[PDB]
């Protein structure tokens, strides 16, 4: 259907693509001359006719896949319709004949490129997909359902009644390859199609399920792990699909795990499976006891499948410090009881947990005395809600396990002391000190096994990090002859992880280790003079402890410690020891580190430069490109694309660090700060493809600022930073991101000052503002028959930030503006967050009597908010009415006292979680009393004073004690005063000259008197306050 | 270091 000469042309080209020469002379060919809007369709004709007719393997892959590719970015939709016809119908006619499967398989997806809702019907393809699925060529069906996950909407187009009796036969069919791409089709469907179409296929799932037991039958678990993996999806998408077979897919996913002799991949996604649904629908998980039951069954079961097949652990005992990579079905054992305990929590599972562990800790087989350790230290966090309360009975259990006869066990119970010293914390540490401390020193003595040693070594790092200095206090000696024995084991990872067990244990101890110091430092010394990750741990407890002892016990090695260093760092994993020591250092040394900045800052202004280093990349050359922990491909706007993650990971901790140095040393770092500004802060807000990069260019921001200001350039940085910070919030897609500009807004404008934005800058952060409201509602206006956001909140709680700081900093004139965007504010007043939101915005309006334009638009919603069930809402409605007489008190009367009454009774409310929201109606009337004052129809001000003091809310409580400063004589005095006690000692808010006054007016004996009640702490404060 | 628990 082309001309002949063309043909040969392309056909050169083509074979081409299979020598650098012949190859690139063609790629040019192909993409300077025949992609383009003259020859496009004549190249698609081509490749299609190859794809379908070739006889070659190779030219007939090719083109399907060059199709494939360049039919999207045409694309189909702009072809002629005798060509598109043409193409389709040669494409049909090979997907027919006969073809090598890989080859249907590169047609499929051919195909899939030329159906489209803009495009004219293609009815014979229906056609074809039906008749094909009843082929006797598995190939055949198995391509069918492959164009159905591509093209779900296909599905939409054939009868009811046919397609239900096509999936179910898809499920049974003889063939594996079938019966995969029968359960990814109907999976993909859910996928594709809205929730609306959801219901017509939904009724198919029991007939999948009812298919699964047929996979262990003939043999089949590979199979079945696929199939499982395509139902985990489901899983998240539909989860209450699953509600009326649900025990039967429960006891089913028992049944495979249970069966070991079955390989790995069945029993990890069977187990998958059951876990997932306690992510997607914990009700449901919650509703029946099997689920419960069955999930912790089977992790303990998992959990003791280790050191298989070596009954002494010899190669467990003889390994480093790290996970047997080889263990897998015991580390995801341990991982799901984790994910499923964290949704469940201890209510539901710690009672079907412990009935087990009990059980589990006598037993005579090791592997499972270690399983019940494993098990608790995986469940503890989730469960501990119940678990925090039954401390001594868990210590009960765990502790006279850290003598069994067998290492394993010994380590299984240093974890376990380990683990809930982190999930228990602050409380065990203060309850449990007594009991278990002692059981991990006695695991110290060289007595016991190198990996039993370690391991409680790193449990004594979870309790030092919340154990207070006085805890800790009666241990040290004898925790540290314990660990310097450990420091001279001939095992490296025993060194290293008594190095640190004593750094932290040091940082805990604080001044309490002054008088270890002189052991410590010398030993640690010798060890630096001297196998790197050695040198840097001890580097870092050489630091940590000097951050303990402070600075003039610390001068006592500074120098020569400085000197190694530097050393070392002239001469990976050590670079970020040393960079981290130096900083502690910093931390230390105070002003004094100056003169060590032109060592330590140039390395990290390299790093801190470090460009988005990323590679447009082809389809195929992108999942291998993932397997590198250090590398990630995404797909952002139709192209592959390749990022260097590492690197950038790498650039934030440089700026992190330079953040903290610049915040440390203030002024002293100005001579860096133009630099980093223009060389790493604001390039980073254009890095796209890592959001951690653009947060920390932002947080950087206000903080270089205010270093060059303690030292007109200020002026220029401040105008540049700000501008590509607002031009930031029009364009970052990222909610999260969007919150950390607008805070950095805010405290660059606390730094600059007054009038620090221009009119323009006023304006383009007004559509910024709106964008962000606009993406913020269309967002929330999406949150079921299948289913059971404070992201959200933040965001909209920097909004106000930064529009009050606006404000602030235009002294009122940031009004204008303001009312372009009071349509989006109004719909938000009329859902609580955005609400919450509005009424906040409106009373910072109010605080700059010009406002009368909206008095109409808002009050009837703000007096209804008043007496809302939500505190928050009552808080800002009331904030707002009190205001309204402060800022506004004319044109605001007919409103202020009628509400007055309602003050009066949200007043009655002193509750932490409301205390806030009735200090501020309170407040409210008072600026209500104030502003017209004698004009009042009084038992009100006697009301008020019954709602004094004011401890939670400070820019409340700084009115009502302004206005108490403005009652008098009688017996209130007591209460006049303590009212002001009561503020000062909870440090909420010259009251005290006006006190002074009244006092005063009484004898010697009578002012005394009434600090009477008052403790000996209390009236410390009170001599220093009157 | 450590006793924690991993997340892969």
């Amino acid at each position: 259907a082309l001309p002949e000469e063309v043909n040969r042309t392309l056909l050169q080209i083509v074979q081409a693509f299979a020598d650098n020469q012949i190859r690139s002379v063609a790629e040019k060919a192909l993409s300077e001359e025949w992609i383009t809007e003259n020859n496009i369709e004549y190249l698609l004709t081509f490749l299609a006719e190859q794809a379908a007719f070739s006889q070659d393997t190779t030219v007939a892959a090719l083109s399907a896949v060059l199709f494939r590719k360049l039919a999207l970015k045409a694309p189909i939709t702009h072809i002629r319709k005798e060509v598109l016809a043409q193409i389709r119908s040669s494409l049909l006619k090979g997907f027919l004949s006969e073809r090598a499967d890989s080859i249907r398989h590169k047609l499929s997806d051919a195909i899939a490129e030329c159906v489209q809702d803009d495009l004219p019907a293609w009815p014979e393809l229906l056609q074809a997909l039906i008749e094909s699925l009843k082929s006797g060529n598995p190939n055949f069906r198995e391509s069918s359902f492959r164009i159905l996950t591509t093209v779900p909407y296909l599905i939409t187009a054939v009868d009811i009644n046919s397609i239900l009796p096509i999936f179910q036969s898809g499920f049974t069919d003889a063939s594996d390859n079938v019966k995969i791409a029968a359960v990814t089709a109907f999976v993909g469907y859910f996928k594709q199609l809205p929730k609306s179409e959801w219901s017509k296929l939904g009724i198919l799932l029991p007939s999948l399920l009812n298919s699964l037991p047929r996979f262990l039958d003939d043999g089949k678990d590979d199979a079945l792990a696929s199939v499982f993996e395509s139902l985990i999806e489901l899983v998240e998408l539909a989860p209450k699909l699953f509600k009326d077979m649900f025990d039967q897919i429960i006891q089913f996913t028992d049944m495979v795990i249970k069966n070991k002799d079955l390989e790995p991949p069945a029993r990890t996604t069977a187990l998958e499976l059951l876990t997932v649904f306690s992510e997607n629908a914990p009700q449901m998980c919650k509703s029946n006891q099997n689920y419960g039951q069955t999930l912790v069954m089977v992790t303990l079961i998992m959990m003791t499948e280790v050191s298989i097949d070596d009954d002494d652990a010899a190669e467990w005992i003889e390994s480093d410090d790290t996970d047997d990579e080889e263990e897998v079905t015991y580390d995801h054992a341990r991982q799901a009881l984790d994910r499923v305990a964290l949704k469940l929590g201890g209510e539901y599972l710690a009672a079907p947990l412990f009935q087990y562990l009990q059980q589990m800790i006598t037993s005579t087989e090791w592997r499972e005395r270690f399983a019940a350790m494993m098990a608790l230290s995986s469940a503890a966090e989730g469960c501990a809600d119940v678990l925090i309360g039954e401390i001594p009975k868990i210590l009960d259990m765990v502790i006279p396990l850290i003598n069994d006869p067998h290492p394993r066990v010994q380590y299984g119970c240093c974890n376990v002391l380990g683990q809930i010293s982190t999930d228990f914390s602050p409380f065990i540490q203060r309850t449990a000190h007594d009991r278990i401390l002692p059981a991990l020193i006695s695991k110290l003595t060289s007595e016991c096994t190198s990996r039993v040693q370690t391991h409680a070594a790193a449990a004594l790092v979870n309790f030092s990090e919340f154990a207070s200095k006085d805890i800790l206090e009666p241990y040290l000696d004898s925790l540290l002859t314990n660990l310097l024995v450990l420091l001279q084991s001939n095992k490296l990872y025993v060194q290293e992880q008594a190095l640190t067990t004593i750094a932290f244990i040091a940082e805990a101890a604080k001044n309490k280790f002054i008088k270890y110091y002189d052991t410590l430092m010398p030993l640690l010394l010798n060890v630096l003079k001297v196998n790197s990750v050695l040198k840097g741990k001890c580097m870092e407890c050489a630091t940590l402890i000097g951050f303990a002892v402070g600075k003039e016990k610390f001068h006592e090695h500074s120098q020569e410690l400085i000197s190694i260093l530097v050393a070392l760092q002239n001469s990976d994993a050590l670079r970020s020891y040393l960079e981290q020591s130096w900083s502690r250092i910093c931390r230390i040394l105070g002003d004094d580190f100056v003169p060590l900045l032109p060592i330590v800052i140039p390395p990290l202004l390299i790093t801190a430069k470090a460009t988005q280093d990323v590679g447009l990349i082809e389809e195929e050359e992108a999942a291998n490109f993932q397997q590198y922990p250090d590398w990630d491909v995404v797909q952002v706007q139709g192209k592959h694309i390749a990022i260097h993650t590492s690197v950038l990971d790498d650039k934030v901790s440089a700026m992190e660090l330079l953040q903290s140095y610049a915040t440390l040393l203030r002024g002293q770092f100005a001579v860096y700060v133009k630099e980093v500004m223009e060389e790493i802060a604001l390039p980073s807000l254009d890095f796209y493809l890592h959001d951690g990069v653009r947060a920390a260019g932002a947080t950087l921001i206000p903080i270089l600022l205010s270093c060059l200001l303690a030292a007109e350039e200020l002026v220029l940085l401040w105008h540049k930073a700000s501008s590509k910070l607002i031009g930031g919030l029009m364009s970052e897609p990222m909610p999260e991101i969007t919150q950390v500009y607008h805070n950095s807004l805010v405290n660059g404008i606390k730094v600059m000052g007054d009038n620090c934005l221009s009119e323009d800058q006023l304006a383009a952060f007004t559509k910024g503002v709106s964008a962000n409201l606009t993406d913020t509602y269309e967002r929330m206006q999406d949150r079921d028959e299948y289913n059971e956001d404070f992201t959200d909140e933040d965001l909209l709680d920097e909004i106000n930030k930064s529009i009050a700081a606006v404000l602030k900093t235009t002294n009122g004139h940031y009004l204008k503006n303001l009312e372009n965007i009071w349509p989006m504010i109004n719909t938000f007043l009329l859902e609580p967050i955005l609400v919450i939101f509005a009424l906040v915005v409106i009373g910072d309006l109010i605080q700059y009597e010009q406002t009368a334009s909206m008095k109409n638009a808002f009050i009837p919603k703000v007096t209804e908010c008043l007496i809302s069930p939500d505190a928050r809402i009552r808080q800002a409605a009331s904030y707002i009415i009190g205001v309204c007489a402060q800022y506004a008190p004319s044109t605001y009367a007919d409103v202020c006292i009628p509400t007055l009454d309602t003050l009066v009774q949200i007043v009655d409310s002193k509750l932490e979680e409301n205390r806030s929201s009735t200090e501020n109606a309170s407040a409210a009337i008072a600026k209500i009393l104030y502003a017209y004052n004698s004009n009042i129809p009084d038992t009100y001000t006697a009301n008020w004073f019954k709602t004094l003091p004011t401890i939670t809310d400070k820019e409340a409580a700084s009115f009502n004690y302004q206005f108490l400063s403005q009652v008098c004589a009688q017996s209130n005095i007591s209460a006049v005063v303590d009212s002001v006690i009561q503020a000062l000692n909870e440090r909420s808010l010259t009251v005290i000259s006006s006190v002074k006054k009244l006092l005063g007016f009484l004898p010697s004996s009578d002012a005394m008197a009434i600090f009477n009640r008052y403790p000996a702490d209390i009236m410390e404060k009170v001599h220093k306050w009157f | 270091f450590k006793v924690s628990k991993n997340s892969t």
